């Protein structure tokens, strides 16, 4: 008999990937492109754009 | 670094040479394209060209820039 | 061939079915309009 | 052994005139103060006479192979000397393994 | 000290999908208006 | 290993070629004459039709042979082949190219002259 | 616009890129020159500072080639509309489909 | 040295090829020009056509 | 070192542009971002008759 | 005249700056590859020569 509340919490790996990071002129990270999830995304990385 | 550069100090020479020759060059090719005429000709004070209307491509003197309306529009679109 | 060692050739853009057609339309219309085809509309 | 937050000269380290051998590519003696360094670490050990000549950067052997292998870019400074009237005794002195 | 649980009945772990998750900064350095890459250890999206 | 047509001299190992490549060996089990071909030819490319107007691409493989249609300039995938012809705008080699056309999808057919 | 924009694009990825040579190390152990003279003695760390001088020797090598190649399309695209300007412009050129 | 060996077969290729692609746009501008005037009309420019 | 008007993220000791090029770096006592900027620009040149 | 002259002056520093680059080492301890041939062996030498 005991009682827990309400909570979930989410595990997750680490990979060694490429990103791309964007940052704005404050210099906070806005988005972030991957080079090994889809061809679109890494168009994008690869032309660094 | 500066005491093993001696030894590549000729290879130096023709860079220098190299950039030296394409940045003369870069300014000699403006020279013969523009400066066809020695003469600058005045824009007369008439616009009454029996019809054509020429306030695109002339100057105007509302802007401090000599630039005409589409070169400012031109000027601003490249970076 | 000069292609097993990675040294792959890229194929043209235009093949010489095309370029044959073209020039087959350019010859077309040189004996069709003379020079009035390479100016505006295509005259007879 | 890691020094961190701490300040360390080393000419106090050198003049005592009782090293033997002195196998030092950090840095020449006066210009090694001057500039700077992140982390100094202190690996140490013992070690037979005949197997000093081993540890230099691309040697083979029996030690600098199975124990303590040495990279090309070994910039660790190797400051060896004799003390062999405190680490050694009468009757065989085997506390030491390799 | 410990205590042993009991015996009992629960849930079975389920899956869920990550939507652009776990994202850090990868250095500890300033940089402004630009797009750079880097090669760390990040979780993948859609994963 | 494809089965060759060529006949060696009874003497010899291994072939080359004009371009002075090993690609011809003799199998010491029964001699029989295999040809050597590279199987990785080429690299990949990816068709976008630009920001603001889609997301889905399309990969093309430059040489490699294999919804999916086999083009005279490798393998396209993700895209559907078209028999009717237009004018294109994106380029793909062999006087094929790409576009996205009518919902709406990335199309390959044969460029209109 | 195309034709102005290469221009420009292909010079600022190429003035970019020799930045990036200097963080290569160009097979030795650091990219900086000043890494190596303070962690080595100048004596032993001498083929470190020539395999950088040979490999930065060549990039400028390699970036010299591409700019002397750019300055010769220039100097075609400057002649064709320095001819252009002193036909198409300065008269009336009977060149059929040039202006 | 054998990295550096075969990089330096590369570029040596590679500015040959330049070269090469420089020559052949010269003379597609010249069959482009010759295109235009020759054969799209009367060039009155004499040995030329 | 002169007076900037941008502030970091109170995480970061370094700053980097578009180039790559440390050109920013806040004081780790006065937290005062001082940019960088080299001294020696561009060679000499002699003007002859 | 300047558009013959360049063409003359310019292949003459090419050819005077080619034997000027004989007489450079390249980081080695001799220019005259005659040199460390005579003071040292072709086996040890070989690095040098290369
Ligand atoms: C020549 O063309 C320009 C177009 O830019 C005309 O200028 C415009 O004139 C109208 C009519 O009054 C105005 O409403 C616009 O604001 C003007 N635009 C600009 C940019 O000035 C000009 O009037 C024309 N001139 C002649 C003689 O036809
Ligand atoms: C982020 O930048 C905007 C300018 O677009 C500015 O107004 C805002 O104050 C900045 N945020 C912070 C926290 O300074
Ligand atoms: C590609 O492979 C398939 C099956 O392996 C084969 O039927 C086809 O002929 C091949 N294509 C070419 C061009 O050889
Ligand atoms: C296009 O039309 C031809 C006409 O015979 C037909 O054979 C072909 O299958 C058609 N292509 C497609 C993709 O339907």
């Amino acid at each position: 008999g005991w009682t827990a509340g309400a909570a979930a919490y989410y595990v997750g790996y680490l990979q060694p990937r490429t990103f791309l990071l964007k940052y704005n002129e404050n210099g906070t990270i806005t988005d972030a492109v991957d080079c090994a999830l889809d061809p679109l995304s890494e168009t994008k990385c690869t032309l660094k754009s | 670094c500066s005491n093993l550069l001696l030894q590549y100090g000729s290879f130096c020479t023709q860079l220098n040479r190299a950039l030296t020759g394409i940045a003369v060059e870069q300014d000699k090719n403006t020279q013969e394209v523009f400066a066809q005429v020695k003469q600058i000709y005045k824009t007369p004070p008439i616009k009454d060209f029996g019809g054509f209307n020429f306030s695109q491509i002339l100057p105007d003197p509302s802007k401090p820039s000599k630039r005409s309306p589409i070169e400012d529009l031109l000027f601003n679109k490249v970076t | 061939a000069q292609k097993f060692n990675g040294l792959t050739v890229l194929p043209p853009l235009l093949t010489d079915e095309m370029i044959a057609q073209y020039t087959s339309a350019l010859l077309a219309g040189t004996i069709t309009s003379g020079w009035t085809f390479g100016a505006g509309p295509a005259l007879q | 052994k890691r020094i961190s937050n701490c300040v360390a000269d080393y000419s106090v380290l050198y003049n005592s005139a009782s090293f033997s051998t002195f196998k030092c590519y950090g840095v020449s003696p006066t210009k090694l103060n001057d500039l700077c360094f992140t982390n100094v670490y202190a690996d140490s050990f013992v070690i037979r006479g005949d197997e000093v000549r081993q540890i230099a950067p691309g040697q083979t052997g029996k030690i600098a192979d199975y124990n303590y292998k040495l990279p090309d870019d070994f910039t660790g400074c190797v400051i060896a000397w004799n003390s062999n009237n405190l680490d050694s005794k009468v009757g065989g002195n085997y506390n030491y393994l390799y | 000290q410990c205590v042993n649980l009991t015996t009992r009945t629960q849930l079975p772990p389920a899956y869920t999908n990550s939507f652009t998750r776990g994202v850090y900064y990868p250095d500890k350095v300033f940089r402004s208006s630009v797009l750079h890459s880097t090669q760390d250890l990040f979780l993948p999206f859609f994963s | 290993l494809t089965e060759s047509n060529k006949k060696f001299l009874p003497f010899q190992q291994f072939g080359r070629d004009i371009a002075d490549t090993t690609d011809a060996v003799r199998d010491p089990q029964t001699l029989e004459i295999l040809d050597i071909t590279p199987c990785s030819f080429g690299g990949v490319s990816v068709i976008t039709p630009g920001t603001n107007t889609s997301n889905q691409v399309a990969v093309l493989y430059q040489d490699v042979n294999c919804n999916v249609f086999q083009t005279r300039a490798g393998c396209l995938i993700g895209a559907e082949h078209v028999n009717n012809s237009y004018e294109c705008d994106i380029p793909i080699g062999a006087g094929i190219c790409a576009s996205y056309q009518t919902s709406q999808s990335i199309i390959a057919y044969t460029m209109s002259l | 616009l195309g034709k102005l924009q290469d221009v420009v694009n292909q010079n600022a990825q190429a003035l970019n890129t020799l930045v990036k040579q200097l963080s290569s190390n160009f097979g030795a152990i650091s990219s900086v020159l000043n890494d190596i003279l303070s962690r080595l003695d100048p004596p032993e760390a001498e083929v470190q500072i020539d395999r950088l001088i040979t490999g930065r020797l060549q990039s400028l090598q390699t970036y010299v080639t591409q700019q002397l190649i750019r300055a010769a399309e220039i100097r075609a695209s400057a002649n064709l509309a320095a001819t252009k300007m002193s036909e198409c412009v300065l008269g009336q050129s009977k060149r059929v489909d040039f202006c």
